[PDB]
């Protein structure tokens, strides 16, 4: 069984009706369960039997029924609500659970800071060129950052880490570290930062030179 | 309530053992379950110990790797993670569901999570960010330090000493290439601020108890 | 919300249930509602009926001696479906009342009030050997294409589906199942107190049992193990009473009492089917299918077994035995026995929505 | 006379096997009330024939009758338990037992009491002969009719629905009536026949038939015992192994 949930994500304030459909591959019957997992805890039951609401949970949470959909709305949307919610069946033994739909305030487009930082001098004696270009303050998050050392994209050597939402700001920062060598830190005579969320207009342009 | 135990680091093809402390609840009228949760992914369920009949389910991924038993005695579902692989490491939760009328996985566990790699406890880095002032053309500063080849996740990573705990984002610490972890961080402060009061990379290392706490400097 | 739609064979025949778990609330029972779609011109004009059996494939004989699977139909009810009854003035139900509607004019209802005093689904346990057709009482809504009621009941049109008449523990437990034996072991001092007790009148499938063993031996025999054992009563009523009493749980500690002397100590014990799925011919909870079900639930009635002309009456106590050393002279082959049997009801707690939930590979 | 010895000793190795099958079947039924009854019968034939096989074997090679009738009393008990299991089988598909059990092995040792002043060996006769004829009459005539009864009842039972069991329990009670109906009627006839014509020859067939035909009947005491758990193959096997240790329902929504 592969149950899917379409609304992967969810930037939604409170007061806004959050629906998360969970379809499975195939019939899995009425044996559907809801869990909302905050980050870094333990998942905690919501609904079971696709329709009926655990005890001890707020009633904000409402499980559809369908052919294969299993949808949950929580209109409402508390900050308690705030969290990643998997569909889980029970119908057949290889239990499975779904992909998961993080819910996120709802917060107004910010072009990223795109603050690019040269490599370390320390981090250049010990062998290692590590030029991490920290976007910081995008509510939209999903920054298609591309480093274009020396007009070179350099795909697939770049470790991009994004942090979670602020906690008063719900603005995501991201920072993706070149990862290159000593000897590749000369052969990148220019280094670049092209963050490309969607509130900047266009590609960004904090060269790092050398 | 469940309690649950067993995580820390194993080899690719060592063993492990994770048990729950079934507290409360019973062996036979509640199966217990063992959910894995990867760092950053969605969860996988991995066995189940009805005890009742007997039955010891196991996922497609972890069928004969794993020895789920229950010592009903002692309340307890002990599991056995064996011939761990490197796509093994997973925080593994712990769920009893009713023996019956399933009703979902109402009570969890803490979760112990079972890293499994080749990786020895490594020394963290205090490298700083080269900040530069006509790089920040905005008022904010893009002063920061690195923190790489670490092994264990825990790598705490204070700024000033806990001053300036209101504008210092730590990024989560990614994996890196070469098998080690690196957790960055970055603080933003005004653009005169190069040397006005300049902050504190205070890095303290859980494993090696590594603590640098090296004061990060303007390029 | 949801129904139960099986199909004919040929597909022209079909029958709409609500639920196959009907619980048995002692003084009554859950009414068989439903709906049976009949094809009105490709049925060949043939009134369709309503079956519901209480086939009970057990009795006297074992292994096969003298009887083999001896099938009496404790209750058989025959509706006609396709032709709208005579003058049919019953409720519909709300089951059938939303049916009928969507379905539209081609389905017709069926409704079987199950007699108060009739037994529970209780499928005796099949040998490892045994399969497909077990023992045990079970019930069956049979729906099928035939002009008068005996007319072969062609197998390609004759939809039947499986239900159960079960019961759940009550909501409101009384006494204790406390009581004692006393014996004056060959005369010599005051008999010994068994005053053992359980911990609740009424244990769930799955929940321990408290066996509180209370021992004051006064004799001067002193008791070489003490043995409290869960024993399941099934009582077949098609003999004349062939109750096959079976232990389930036995909590056998080699705990010691010296003459003179008391001694207590809880036997918490609890009985499953891991280690009783070797024991053939076990009552278990009735079965839809080859599904894996708890030990039969105590079964309970009306005024108890006021009207029980047959079934398996299951019912449950714990046999709080206490081995002895022989009286007189002990030459290690022979062992006073005494023993005290505590009643104690076994049965699932009243659900919610529908019965089982468990996972189907 | 080595021919017979060598039979003797072939049906007396034959007859220990079936001792130790009845065995099994009793270690079975330790764990049923028509079972337990009919366990009862099996150890006390097995008892018998650990008394009447290996003299049955020294009789071939040469108080004693005592031991015997005692021996064959506790089988004709054991005979009787079995043939009435069967006919109530037949008839109920057309601490009572405990104490059943009890007075049951009471009756059987009532009955052997009785041959034992009778038949003896001395180092008069003609009573304890008449009395030892008129048992051995008594016994063959209740066994040989209850038998064919139930037989005739299991045959018609169950060869219409086809049936096995019944023709192998047909099989097994005339194997077992042309054993003990043939000893009975050999016993009351050597201990009946007039001594007129009662050469050496007459008496040494009559002594050769009698030492076959109580190898029979030992067969047919343990097979007894044996036709009963021969149709318990499933908990006959359980028991052996035991003992070598040591469409389809959719749904739709309204």
């Amino acid at each position: 069984i592969q149950m899917t949930q379409s609304p992967s994500s969810l930037s939604a304030s409170v007061g806004d009706r959050v629906t998360i459909t969970c379809r499975a591959s195939q019939s899995v019957s009425s044996a559907v369960a809801w869990y909302q997992q905050k980050p870094g805890k333990a998942p905690k039951l919501l609904i079971y039997s696709a329709s009926s609401l655990y005890s001890g949970v707020p009633s904000r949470f409402s499980g559809s029924r369908s052919g294969t959909d299993f949808t949950l709305t929580i209109s409402s949307l508390n900050p308690e609500d705030f969290a990643t919610y998997y569909c889980q069946q029970y119908k057949y033994v290889p239990v499975t659970f779904g992909q998961g739909t993080k819910v996120e305030i709802k917060r107004t487009v910010a072009a990223p800071s795109v603050f690019i930082f040269p490599p370390s001098d320390s981090q250049l004696k010990s062998g290692t060129a590590s030029v991490v270009c920290l976007l910081n303050n995008f509510y939209p998050r999903e920054a298609k950052v591309q480093w274009k050392v020396d007009n070179a994209l350099q795909s697939g050597n770049s470790q991009e880490s994004v942090t979670e939402q602020d906690s008063k700001d719900s603005t995501y920062s991201l920072s993706s570290t070149l990862t290159l060598s000593k000897a590749d830190y000369e052969k990148h005579k220019v280094y670049a930062c092209e963050v490309t969320h969607q509130g900047l207009s266009s590609p960004v342009t904090k060269s790092f030179n050398r | 309530q469940l309690v649950e135990s067993g995580g820390g680091l194993v080899q690719p093809g060592g063993s492990l053992r994770l048990s729950c402390a079934a507290s409360g609840f019973n062996v036979y009228s509640s199966s217990i379950h063992w959910v894995r949760q990867a760092p950053g992914k969605g969860l996988e369920w991995v066995a189940s110990i009805s005890s009742y009949y007997g039955y010891t389910y196991y996922a497609d991924s972890v069928k004969g790797r794993f020895t789920i038993s229950a010592d009903t005695s002692k309340n307890t579902a002990y599991l056995q993670m064996n011939s761990l692989r490197a796509e093994d490491t997973a925080v593994y939760y712990c769920a009893r569901s009713r023996q019956f009328w399933y009703s979902g996985l109402d009570y969890w566990g803490q979760g112990t999570l079972v890293t499994v790699s080749s990786a020895s406890t490594k020394g963290p880095s205090v490298f700083p960010l080269a900040p530069s002032s006509k790089s920040t053309s905005g008022g904010t500063a893009a002063l920061g330090c690195l923190v790489k080849d670490y092994f264990p996740e825990p790598v705490t990573v204070s700024w000033n000493s806990g001053a300036l705990t209101s504008g210092v984002h730590t990024f989560p610490a990614v994996l890196q290439s070469s098998g080690l972890y690196s957790l960055s961080s970055v603080v933003t402060v005004p653009s005169s601020s190069l040397g006005t009061q300049t902050y504190i990379c205070n890095v303290n290392h859980k494993p090696s108890n590594t603590k640098v706490d090296k004061k990060v400097e303007p390029k | 919300t949801r129904v139960f739609k099986k199909a004919s064979p040929n597909g022209k025949l079909t029958v709409y249930l609500g639920k196959r778990d009907f619980v048995d609330h002692i003084d009554l029972v859950d009414p068989v509602d439903g709906v049976v779609l009949v094809d009105p011109e490709y049925l060949k004009e043939r009134r369709v009926y309503v079956t519901l059996t209480c086939a009970f494939r057990y009795g006297r004989e074992d292994l096969d001696v003298l009887g083999l699977t001896f099938r009496k139909d404790l209750f058989v009810a025959n509706v006609q479906s396709f032709p709208p009854a005579p003058e049919d003035k019953k409720p519909l139900t709300r089951l059938q009342e939303r049916l009928i509607k969507k379905l539209g004019e081609h389905a017709y209802p069926f409704t079987f009030e199950i007699p108060p005093n009739l037994p529970c689904s209780v499928t005796l346990q099949p040998g490892p050997e045994d399969t497909g057709k077990a023992c045990g009482v079970d019930y069956e809504v049979k729906a099928f294409c035939a002009e008068n009621l005996e007319e072969k009941i062609h197998k390609r049109n004759s939809v039947r589906l499986v239900i159960r008449k079960v019961q759940y523990a009550p909501e409101r437990p009384g006494p204790q199942p406390t009581a004692e034996t006393t014996r004056q072991f060959l005369m010599s001092d005051k008999p010994l107190h068994l005053e053992a007790s359980l911990d609740k009148e009424i244990y769930y499938h799955g929940e321990p049992i408290s066996v509180n063993v209370h021992v004051t031996n006064n004799t001067n025999k002193t008791v070489k193990k003490i043995k409290i054992s869960v024993r399941q009563y099934a009582d077949i009523c098609l003999f004349n009473t062939a109750q096959y009493k079976c232990p389930v749980a036995m909590e056998e500690a080699d705990d010691t009492v010296a003459p003179s002397s008391t001694f207590c100590k809880v036997y918490t014990l609890t009985p499953f089917l891991a280690n009783n799925r070797e024991k053939r011919g076990l009552a278990l909870d009735g079965k839809l299918k080859h599904e894996d079900t708890n030990l039969a639930s105590s079964t309970l009635l009306r005024e108890g077994a006021n009207r029980e002309i047959l079934g398996i009456i299951v019912s449950y106590k714990v046999k709080v035995k206490l081995v002895v050393s022989r009286g007189g002279l002990l030459g290690d082959l022979a062992s006073s026995d005494v023993a005290v049997e505590l009643p104690f009801t076994l049965m699932h707690p009243k659900p919610k929505e529908e019965p089982p939930h468990r996972e189907v590979p | 006379i080595y021919s017979k010895v060598l039979v003797t000793a072939v049906y007396l190795a034959l007859f220990v096997v079936g001792t130790v099958g009845n065995t099994v079947t009793a270690f079975t039924l330790a764990r049923s009330t028509v079972h337990y009854h009919l366990g009862s019968l099996a150890l006390s034939d097995l008892l018998t024939l650990l008394l009447a096989m290996p003299v049955e074997l020294y009789n071939f090679i040469w108080g004693c009758r005592g031991y015997y009738f005692l021996r064959d009393a506790c089988t004709y008990a054991t005979a009787l338990n079995v043939a009435s299991l069967s006919v109530e089988r037949y008839l109920a598909l057309c601490s009572r037992t405990k104490k059943f059990i009890s007075a049951i092995w009471l009756a059987s040792a009532l009955l052997a009491v009785p041959m034992l002043f009778t038949m003896g060996e001395q180092n008069h006769t003609a009573t304890v002969k008449v009395v030892i004829q008129v048992n051995t009459f008594m016994s063959f005539i209740f066994p040989m009719v209850v038998i064919s009864v139930l037989n005739t009842i299991i045959a018609n039972k169950l060869t219409v629905m086809v049936r096995h069991g019944v023709r192998v329990l047909r099989a097994v009670v005339i194997a077992f009536v042309v054993c003990w109906l043939p000893y009975h009627v050999r016993r009351l006839m050597f201990c009946y026949i007039s001594d007129e014509q009662w050469t050496p020859f007459l008496y040494d067939f009559y002594h050769y038939f009698y030492m076959v035909t109580n190898a029979l009947f030992y067969v047919s005491s343990t097979i007894n015992p044996i036709l009963y758990n021969l149709v318990s193959a499933n908990f006959r096997h359980i028991f052996l192994a035991t003992l070598a240790c040591l469409n389809h329902t959719l749904s739709s929504n309204a």
